[PDB]
């Protein structure tokens, strides 16, 4: 389930530092309880100095 | 497209269209329903100018007074309105501005009325006495000699203006005739480069 | 320039313009854009009991409807017609 | 809910001094009181306009009261150029005897304060002659004062609240506002032009026992109906006329002269009666606009609807904005403070180039007062009418009912809007600011003649298509043979043109490279101050750094220092640091308008058309050589009337110097200080006996911010009225 | 003439202020010997001064009321020295700047640490984008023309 | 009282429950994220609102919000 | 503090030290013992010491001392 490994998807968490960006997928947790299991690494780092986050299924789109 | 060749036409331009030459590069007429009061509107345009460069070509060969001087009769108070050289028992300068405003508006409100999109622009009936709108072919063709003689009327009337502009006072025939005096010299050249 | 004749002449050309030939596009309009909403309600619905439409007024036996509101909104139009003709010609102004 | 604060449980059980603050602080907030209502929104906030109107009735009242009662207008009103007008007495138990004798002035028997308001010739041009004139029109604002309470009381009382729906009932306010508040009250203006201002300036006496009974015009009202209306206009006062006597006066009661009373140097009184009439003709028609109970009219939500461009580049236009504005206050006042906010500043403008007031013109430190208040008024209004944009933006914008919409669309493309601003601001900053520091060091290194000076060319042309003839553009109304010309040669143009060559008035003063500079000076300050508000403003709804910033409100400290550090960060902080550019703005055009008067007035306007193209020309030849009166109000050597100036003047420095304080030393200093009072007061014998109730805290974060803002804001003005009227009075101009 | 200012060379206010500068170098003059280095210094700027008045007077510049020259900046064409010529000087080299340092930005952005090139200056590539700017309005306008130019 | 909230993009790796300085927040067990466990903050009362728990959250956006409210002596941090 | 201190010891030797002597021995200060009256209100700070002293610096334009001037204005 979800992208694959190094997929490249755009981020639609309005909130988000990369919102409207794109990062690269780093996993998807398989669990079904996994509420946000796209973990996605992006080349910036945010205000937190923090580089990966994790996502929804909705919240990513492969381009 | 017909207007620039080699020039690729706009794709609600088909030539189908009494006068789509394909010329809109403001692609103003994008939005269907702007066409087709574009349509309606430029006929309206047409047809006024139609009438108004023989209004003023016309009584300049004759009698005194170009386009401009035979307006000069009225504004400072006194009012002689001059028809054919007599003055017509009514030429005062209030008369005929309601005449005008309460004739022109009636005409003009009932032609908004008109809900049919081809009737706003092709009316017919009373306004096609002699039948010319009957053949479907030679209606057609009757469409496209009328916006293209309103196209070039409606251009004269820019020259007319623009010349007036250039020339204040003076007619157009005595710009024409100020022309012949020697081409090579009374020109637009004079306008566009001074001295 | 007569004045009763410049005012009663123009409140009788507007008048008889809002009846005879204007009457069903203004009609139209206000039939189109109709009472004033707040929040897809109007005024009145929304308790500005204030805001009701006197239809008592608005009642007429005149065959097209023309009531008392158009003889106030149309005869308006004539005596400012009016005014502004009397008093352009009461000056001497030269252009 | 049981103490102080009666609206704020949440602050009644603050147990610090800050419940004693923050209620003063928030009364007025009425959308964050316990337990509001729609309802009770609309009638606290209309019993208070009742009760604002009650304050602005008892003020005047009182001005009115004390130059009756201790003024000398009975005198003004004989000799109007060599009277200086009093505004009060003063009673001072603190002044010695020579404080005494210096501020006795006018024809006074005691100490008193000259006005610098223009009250005196206001009411003189429209007609007060005698103290009692005076005395029973401040008796009728008192009674419009109390007027205007009974009604706050009577809409507060269950029988006669207002429903929500009649506040919403926006198609009726506004045709009653533009027909009735606007239009019948300049007409009846014009009336009272008419029957007594211009028979008073005609040397009549016309009050309510005799008016009945003497005509305003020999023709009565036989032209009005008869649509002869020139004849009102038949017979106009004299180029010679002199205000007030029957010395050349005429009889025209509407005309339309343009230009000056020539010994007045103010507006024809006749042409401002023929204008309040003329634009009550136009607002009593435009009030008929709109549907009410009469089955005529528009909607404004369907005008607004049918506003959308066919090709979608607004995308849904204008949709939805009815309900939008017609259920949000605050955006209602950010329209009425940005409208207002451009009108004061017309006033401004137009009254100290246009004076309406007989001998205020040559009143000069009344002409300064006046423009500088108004446009410190102005500045401070334009910056509520972003603040309340703002607040709009967090309380009351529904994304949702705006969807795509153009309001929607603003925000869509705030970075774009933000960052031209961002570089507008910075090319007029460089350039500007780099033009004035070229030419200082071509001063400093004694060549004068390598400055930088553009001469203001549009502007000047703009002066030469009025009929200004300085520049010889020879235009529109320069010109010989225009039709502008040419139409208005029998009207208004004679009176104007005259009055628009003459270089001793203040009607489109000559302009040259000084003038070119602080203009551009200027939009800097409105640039930058656009800048941060609008950036408030756009960002007030969330940014990168706060993506959730709505859900904190319009003012809060900040959000703390995690993400990189968040001071400022919220909309009211953009505000508070909007005032500093506001206050910045203002200064530079009012120190412009003082200094180019103050060289007009004194017969050399070279003075300021070359020192004012560098910037030691402006600390030296404007600040420092017109300090010199001002900074000797008291000496060793004794003292004179300027002294309340003197004094006051070291006042604003002092109260700007103190909100210094609370701008850069924040809250986490002090409140480890008073802490070690605590301690200490706990601990001092026979002191130990007295107890606090409320437990002593330093300030909030957010408090301190306003603290310094107020201080720095108060200091800014006190210093710089004090300069304006000591420099101008000391002298007269 | 133009705003109601007076050519500088028939200006006599102008021609007072050139007079009043020198007088006041002449007064530092007179203080030291002739051959002396001060004397060559204070004349040196003397001869400037006067190079400065005479130039200001040849280009055609307009003077105030104050004797002080007064830039046209409208566009008029006798003009076009005080402001539209230095200023598409000005746009040429500032274009020029601007595309240049575009180009090295996206030279290194497909880099692997991009923001090493950026604190220290790999002045190769450098040198071979600095003479991009030659062109800028041509390249710009191409990259504008094929979407190159701004990111969607 | 200051109000504290987490919300469910938490991954449970439970900075904030050792930056609090006067223990408002703990972990407790959950079957949302990996970490099988989420924030919580039971004891707001004593939160006195330093937000050093909004610095140590790694959430592209904060999972552990702090909205500053009703101040108390306890939230005020005064020790008199 | 310390700028008061610098500005107490300036109009101080200026008032009550500095100064030319006469053939004679009559002493002219540079600001003439206008000290010890002027300096006890913050306005004689304002008007005898800061207002009056600071003509110098900016008439120093077109000087040996313009650069003083250009400073000041560039401190501010
Ligand atoms: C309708 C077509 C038309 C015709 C037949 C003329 C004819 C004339 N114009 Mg005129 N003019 C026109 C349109 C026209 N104009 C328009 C649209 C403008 C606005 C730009 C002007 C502006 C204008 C000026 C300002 C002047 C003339 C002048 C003249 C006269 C000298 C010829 C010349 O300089 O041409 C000028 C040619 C052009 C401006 C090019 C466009 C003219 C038309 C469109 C060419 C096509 C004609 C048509 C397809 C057949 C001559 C009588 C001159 C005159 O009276 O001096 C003696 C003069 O000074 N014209
Ligand atoms: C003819 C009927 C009428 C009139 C006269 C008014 C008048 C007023 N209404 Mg209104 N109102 C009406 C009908 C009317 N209303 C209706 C029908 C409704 C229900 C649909 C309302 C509902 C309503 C609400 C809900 C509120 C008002 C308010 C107000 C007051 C606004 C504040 C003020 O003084 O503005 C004064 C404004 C002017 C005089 C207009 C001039 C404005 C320009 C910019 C100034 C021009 C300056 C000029 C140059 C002055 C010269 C200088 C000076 C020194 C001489 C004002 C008294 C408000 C108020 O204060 O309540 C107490 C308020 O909250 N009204
Ligand atoms: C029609 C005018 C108008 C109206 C009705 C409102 C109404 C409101 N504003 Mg608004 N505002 C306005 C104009 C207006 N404003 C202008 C002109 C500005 C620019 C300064 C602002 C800037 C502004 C901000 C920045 C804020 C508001 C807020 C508010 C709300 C509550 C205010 C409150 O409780 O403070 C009550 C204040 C007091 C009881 C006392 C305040 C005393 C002030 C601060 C200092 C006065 C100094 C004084 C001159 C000292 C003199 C010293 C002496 C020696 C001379 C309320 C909805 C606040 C709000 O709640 O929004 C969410 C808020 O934060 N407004
Ligand atoms: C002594 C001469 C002098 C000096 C020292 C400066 C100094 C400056 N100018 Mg100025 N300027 C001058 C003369 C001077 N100017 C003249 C004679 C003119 C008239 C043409 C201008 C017109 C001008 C403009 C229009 C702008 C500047 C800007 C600037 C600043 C950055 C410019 C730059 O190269 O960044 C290096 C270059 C870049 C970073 C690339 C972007 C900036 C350039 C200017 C874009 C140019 C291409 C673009 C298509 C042209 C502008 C289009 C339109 C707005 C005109 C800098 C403070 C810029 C500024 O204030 O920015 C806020 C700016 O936008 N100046
Ligand atoms: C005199 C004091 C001063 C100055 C110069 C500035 C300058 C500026 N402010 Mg600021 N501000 C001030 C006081 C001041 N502020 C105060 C008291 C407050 C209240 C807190 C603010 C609050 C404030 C806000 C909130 C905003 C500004 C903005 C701006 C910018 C306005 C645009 C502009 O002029 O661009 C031109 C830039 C300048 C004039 C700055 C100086 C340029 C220097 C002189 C060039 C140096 C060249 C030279 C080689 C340097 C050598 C130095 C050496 C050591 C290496 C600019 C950077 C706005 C902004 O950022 O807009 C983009 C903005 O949003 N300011
Ligand atoms: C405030 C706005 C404004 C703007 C944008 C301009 C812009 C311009 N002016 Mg200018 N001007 C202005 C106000 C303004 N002016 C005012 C108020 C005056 C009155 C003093 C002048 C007087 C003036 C003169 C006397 C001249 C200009 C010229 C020019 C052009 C500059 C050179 C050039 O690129 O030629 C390129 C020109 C074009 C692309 C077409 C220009 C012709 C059309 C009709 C415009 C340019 C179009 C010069 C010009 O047009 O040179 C040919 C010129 O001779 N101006
Ligand atoms: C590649 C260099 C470059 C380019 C092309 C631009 C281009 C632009 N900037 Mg930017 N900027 C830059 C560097 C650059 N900037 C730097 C270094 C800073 C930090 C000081 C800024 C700060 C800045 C601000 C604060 C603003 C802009 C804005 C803008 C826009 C309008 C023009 C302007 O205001 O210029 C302004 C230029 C400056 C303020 C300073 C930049 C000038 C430096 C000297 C040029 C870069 C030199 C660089 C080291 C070259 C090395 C290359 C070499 C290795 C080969 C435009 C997109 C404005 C905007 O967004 O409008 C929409 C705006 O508000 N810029
Ligand atoms: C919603 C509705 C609310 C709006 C309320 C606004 C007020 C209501 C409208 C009042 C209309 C009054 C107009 C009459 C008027 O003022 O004229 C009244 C004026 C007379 O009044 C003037 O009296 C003054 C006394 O000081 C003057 O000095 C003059 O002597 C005299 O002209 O009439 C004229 O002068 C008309 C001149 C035309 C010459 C022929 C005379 C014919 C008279 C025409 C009168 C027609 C009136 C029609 C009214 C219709 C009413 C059903
Ligand atoms: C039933 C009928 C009938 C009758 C009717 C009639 C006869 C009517 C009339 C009517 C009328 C006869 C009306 C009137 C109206 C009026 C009005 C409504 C007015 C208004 C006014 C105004 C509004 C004014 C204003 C002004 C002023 C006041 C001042 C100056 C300026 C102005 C002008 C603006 C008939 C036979 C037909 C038919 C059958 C049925
Ligand atoms: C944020 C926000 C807001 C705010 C806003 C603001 C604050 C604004 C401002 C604005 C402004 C402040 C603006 C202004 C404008 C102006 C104008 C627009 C003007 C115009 C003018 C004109 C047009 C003129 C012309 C002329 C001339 C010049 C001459 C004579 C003639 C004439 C008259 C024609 C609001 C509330 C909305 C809400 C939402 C949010
Ligand atoms: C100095 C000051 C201290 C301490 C000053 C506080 C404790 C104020 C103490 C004021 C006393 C009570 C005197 C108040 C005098 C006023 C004139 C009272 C006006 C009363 C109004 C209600 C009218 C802190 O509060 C600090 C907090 C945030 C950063 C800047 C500030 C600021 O630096
Ligand atoms: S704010 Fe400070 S105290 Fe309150 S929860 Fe976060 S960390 Fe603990
Ligand atoms: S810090 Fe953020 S992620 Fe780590 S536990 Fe607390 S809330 Fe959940």
């Amino acid at each position: 389930i979800g992208p694959k490994r190094g997929a490249k998807v755009k981020i639609l968490r309005q909130e988000s530092y990369w919102y409207k960006g794109t990062g690269s997928v780093v996993a998807v947790d398989q669990d079904p309880n996994t509420r946000y299991p796209v973990v996605v690494r992006f080349n910036k780092v945010n205000y937190a100095n923090v580089s990966t986050n994790n996502y929804a299924l909705d919240e990513v789109e492969e381009v | 497209a017909d207007w620039m060749p080699g020039q690729p036409r706009p794709s609600y331009l088909d030539g189908s269209a009494p006068g789509d030459f394909g010329f809109d590069p403001l692609r103003l007429g994008e939005v269907p329903e702007n066409l087709e009061r574009f349509k309606e509107s430029e006929l309206i345009h047409c047809r006024w100018a139609m009438l108004a460069v023989p209004g003023i070509l016309v009584p300049e060969a004759l009698g005194l007074g170009n386009w401009v001087k035979a307006q000069e009769w009225a504004a400072l108070p006194g009012g002689q309105a001059t028809y054919l050289g007599n003055p017509v028992p009514w030429g005062t300068l209030p008369t005929i501005l309601v005449i005008e405003f309460l004739s022109i508006a009636f005409v003009e409100h009932q032609r908004s009325m008109e809900k049919d999109p081809e009737k706003k622009k092709y009316p017919g009936g009373a306004f096609d006495p002699l039948g010319y709108s009957k053949d479907p072919k030679k209606f057609h063709e009757y469409k496209i000699k009328e916006v293209k003689n309103g196209r070039l009327a409606l251009l004269a009337f820019v020259g007319i203006c623009v010349q007036q502009s250039a020339y204040p006072g003076t007619g157009p025939l005595e710009n024409l005739a100020t022309h012949l005096a020697d081409p090579w010299h009374n020109t637009i050249g004079n306008v566009l480069i001074p001295a | 320039l007569n004045p009763s004749l410049v005012i009663s002449l123009s409140t009788g050309l507007s008048l008889f313009l809002g009846r005879f030939v204007f009457f069903n596009f203004q009609r139209e309009n206000v039939a189109k854009q109709g009472l004033p909403e707040q929040n897809g309600v109007t005024h009145f619905e929304a308790g500005d009991t204030r805001a009701k439409e006197y239809v008592s007024l608005l009642k007429s036996n005149d065959p097209v409807g023309f009531n008392i509101v158009d003889v106030l909104a149309w005869g308006s139009i004539g005596h400012i017609v009016a005014y502004y003709i009397l008093a352009t010609s009461s000056n001497g102004y030269d252009p | 809910a049981l103490r102080f604060p009666r609206f704020s449980q949440g602050l009644a059980q603050d147990p610090t001094t800050r419940r004693i603050w923050f209620g003063i602080a928030t009364a007025h907030d009425f959308e964050s009181h316990d337990d509001i209502t729609e309802g009770r929104l609309y009638q606290n906030i209309f019993a208070s306009h009742f009760g604002q109107l009650a304050i602005i009735f008892l003020w005047t009242s009182g001005n009115l009261f004390h130059v009756a009662w201790q003024g000398n207008f009975e005198a003004w009103v004989q000799d109007p150029l060599h009277v200086r007008p009093i505004a009060h007495a003063i009673w001072d138990p603190h002044f010695g005897q020579p404080a005494v004798e210096a501020f006795t002035r006018g024809g006074a028997l005691g100490p008193v304060n000259i006005a610098y308001s223009g009250v005196y010739q206001w009411w003189y041009t429209i007609g007060l002659r005698t103290n009692e004139d005076l005395y029973t029109g401040a008796i009728f604002l008192l009674f419009l004062s109390f007027i205007s309470l009974l009604a706050g009381w009577l809409h507060l009382q269950p029988k006669w609240k207002p429903s929500v729906s009649w506040f919403k009932n926006a198609e009726s306010r506004l045709n009653h506002h533009l027909s009735g508040l606007f239009g019948v009250s300049s007409l009846a203006w014009a009336g009272h032009l008419v029957h007594v201002a211009i028979p008073g300036s005609r040397g009549e006496y016309v009050r309510w026992n005799n008016f009945l009974s003497v005509l305003p015009h020999p023709q009565g009202l036989g032209p009005l109906f008869t649509g002869q209306w020139n004849l009102y206009a038949q017979n106009p006062d004299s180029s010679n006329h002199l205000f007030s006597t029957s010395q050349g006066a005429g009889t025209a009661i509407l005309t339309l002269l343009g230009g000056f009373h020539p010994q007045t140097q103010s507006l024809w009184l006749t042409d401002m009666a023929h204008h309040h009439l003329a634009i009550a003709i136009l607002f009593l028609i435009g009030g008929h606009m709109y549907r009410t109970n009469f089955g005529i009219g528009h909607s404004i939500k369907y005008i607004l609807e049918a506003h959308i461009p066919p090709g979608g580049r607004l995308g849904r236009g204008h949709k939805g904005l009815y309900d939008t504005i017609n259920n949000s206050i605050h955006f209602q006042l950010g329209l009425a403070l940005a409208s207002l906010g451009v009108i004061t500043s017309l006033v401004a403008q137009h009254m100290y180039s246009l004076p309406a007031y007989a001998f205020i013109a040559q009143d000069f430190t009344t002409q300064a007062a006046l423009y500088t208040h108004h446009q410190y008024i102005a500045g401070f209004i334009m910056t509520g009418a972003f603040a309340h944009g703002a607040i709009f933006f967090i309380r009351d914008y529904n994304p949702e009912q705006n969807a795509d919409n153009v309001l929607a669309r603003m925000l869509e493309h705030k970075e774009a809007i933000i960052s031209h601003l961002s570089w507008a601001s910075l090319f007029l900053g460089f350039h500007t600011l780099g033009l004035y520091v070229h030419n200082d060091v071509m001063l400093a290194f004694g060549t004068p003649e390598k400055q930088i000076l553009i001469e203001p060319i549009f502007a000047q042309w703009i002066q030469s298509a009025h009929g200004k003839t300085s520049y010889g553009f020879d235009v529109l109304l320069s010109s010989t043979n225009s039709p502008a010309l040419n139409a208005g040669r029998s009207i208004w143009l004679p009176g104007w043109l005259n009055a628009i060559n003459e270089n001793s008035n203040s009607l489109f003063l000559t302009i040259g490279p000084g003038d070119f500079l602080v203009h551009h000076a200027i939009a800097l300050g409105l640039h930058t101050t656009t800048l941060i508000l609008v950036k408030g403003a756009l960002d007030a709804r969330g940014s990168k750094l706060m993506p959730d910033k709505k859900d904190f409100g319009y003012s809060f400290p900040c959000d703390g220092p995690g993400r990189g550090g968040t001071c400022d960060i919220s909309a009211w902080d953009a505000f508070y640091l909007a005032v500093f550019w506001m206050l910045n703005t203002i200064g530079w055009v009012t120190f412009y308008w003082h200094w180019k008067h103050i060289t007009l007035w004194q017969g050399n306007v070279s003075q300021f058309n070359e020192s004012s193209t560098y910037l030691m020309g402006w600390l030296r030849d404007y600040l420092w050589l017109n300090s010199s009166q001002l900074i000797n109000g008291y000496n060793p050597f004794g003292m004179n009337s300027l002294s309340v100036w003197a004094w006051m003047f070291l006042f604003g420095h002092l109260v700007w110097a103190t909100g210094f304080m609370f701008l850069i030393s924040w809250r986490g200093y002090w409140q480890e200080l008073i802490e070690t009072l605590a301690w200490a007061h706990e601990r001092t014998p026979l002191a130990n006996l007295i107890r606090w109730r409320d437990k002593p805290v330093a300030l909030s974060i957010v408090q301190a911010r306003l603290v310094g803002l107020v201080h720095f804001s108060v200091g800014y003005i006190f210093t710089y009225a004090a300069f304006l009227i000591a420099s101008t009075s000391g002298k007269f101009g | 003439d133009i705003a109601g200012l007076t050519p500088c060379k028939d200006s006599k206010q102008f021609a007072k202020r050139e007079k009043q500068s020198i007088k006041k170098l002449e007064s530092s003059l007179k203080l030291y010997a002739p051959d002396s280095a001060p004397a060559l210094a204070i004349n040196a700027t003397i001869e400037k001064t006067k190079r400065r008045f005479d130039n200001y007077g040849k280009q055609g510049l307009l003077c105030g009321a104050d004797g002080l020259p007064h830039l046209i900046v409208s566009g008029d064409q006798r003009h076009w020295g005080e402001f539209i010529t230095p200023g598409i000087l000005f746009l040429y080299i500032a274009g020029w700047i601007g595309w240049v340092g575009r180009s090295y930005l996206i030279a290194i952005r497909d880099d692997k640490k991009p923001t090493q090139k950026e604190i220290i200056i790999d002045v190769p590539l450098a040198t071979r984008l600095v003479f991009r700017g030659f062109s800028w309005p041509i390249a710009a306008y191409r990259e504008l023309l094929n979407g190159e130019l701004v990111a969607k | 009282s200051h109000s504290v909230k987490i919300y469910d993009t938490c991954i449970g790796c439970t900075q904030c429950v050792r930056a609090c300085p006067t223990d408002v927040l703990e972990m407790i067990p959950w079957g949302g994220c990996k970490a099988k466990q989420i924030a919580s903050a039971p004891r707001t009362e004593d939160c006195v609102g330093c937000k050093r728990c909004e610095s140590a959250c790694p959430t592209d956006f904060l999972s552990v919000r702090v909205y500053l409210w009703h101040e108390t002596t306890r939230s005020m941090g005064l020790a008199y | 503090a310390i700028s008061v201190v610098i500005f107490h010891f300036s109009w101080k030797m200026q008032s009550d030290v500095w100064g030319s002597i006469n053939d004679q021995g009559v002493v002219t200060h540079i600001t003439g013992g206008n000290f010890a009256q002027s300096s006890i209100t913050i306005n004689g700070w304002l008007r005898d010491f800061l207002w009056a002293q600071a003509s110098q610096v900016i008439q120093s334009y077109g000087s040996s001392l313009s650069a003083y001037g250009l400073f000041f204005l560039g401190a501010h």
